[PDB]
């Protein structure tokens, strides 16, 4: 918006304010995956760190 | 008095002699000019396009008709407005013209009526 602009009263002109604007966007996504397993060849024959048997 | 009587003035011409008009939301048919220095209008008269007065010689660059009383003293029209203000084109307006000394009446009107100006007789 901006100001208005005096004018003669005789003249009878005047003036007019403009249009407003639209537009659109858009986004994509971010995607992540881990993997793991568990083999018995890591439990025999493994002693505990914090013990002795 | 002094002689025997006094005069205080007539009236000043009233702005009636609009018949028709483009009405529109912005004035289509009236221009407005800046005034020129020590200069007296009335309604009526012949303006050119720099604001000046029609004189004889040149009527062919009539303008417009003024409909606006100013005041050189006051450098202010009645009703308290900064310009002068008068019709430039398609309208029709009563038949009472003020014209200078000498100027032709005829010349003019014809020179007015290619803006598509017309004036109606008036009667006395």
């Amino acid at each position: 918006v901006s100001l208005l602009d005096a004018v003669d009263r005789d003249s009878r002109k005047a003036e007019t304010s403009a249009p407003e604007r639209v537009r659109q966007i858009s986004f994509p996504m971010m995607y992540f995956k881990e993997v793991e397993s568990i083999t018995p060849d890591e439990i025999q024959g493994v002693r505990q760190p914090g013990t002795a048997n | 008095a002094y002689q025997g009587f006094t005069k205080l003035g007539n009236r000043e011409p009233l702005n009636d002699i609009i018949l028709w008009e483009q009405i529109t939301p912005t004035g289509h048919s009236r221009k407005e000019y800046t005034p020129q220095a020590s200069t007296e209008y009335r309604v009526g008269e012949v303006l050119k396009a720099d604001g000046t007065k029609v004189q004889a010689g040149e009527e062919a660059q009539a303008d417009s008709v003024c409909i606006v009383n100013f005041y050189a003293d006051l450098q202010l029209s009645y009703h308290g407005q900064l310009k002068v203000v008068g019709i430039h084109r398609d309208a029709e307006l009563k038949d009472l013209l003020t014209l200078e000394a000498s100027v032709d009446a005829a010349a003019v009107k014809t020179a007015l009526a290619a803006k598509g100006i017309d004036f109606v007789p008036t009667g006395l």
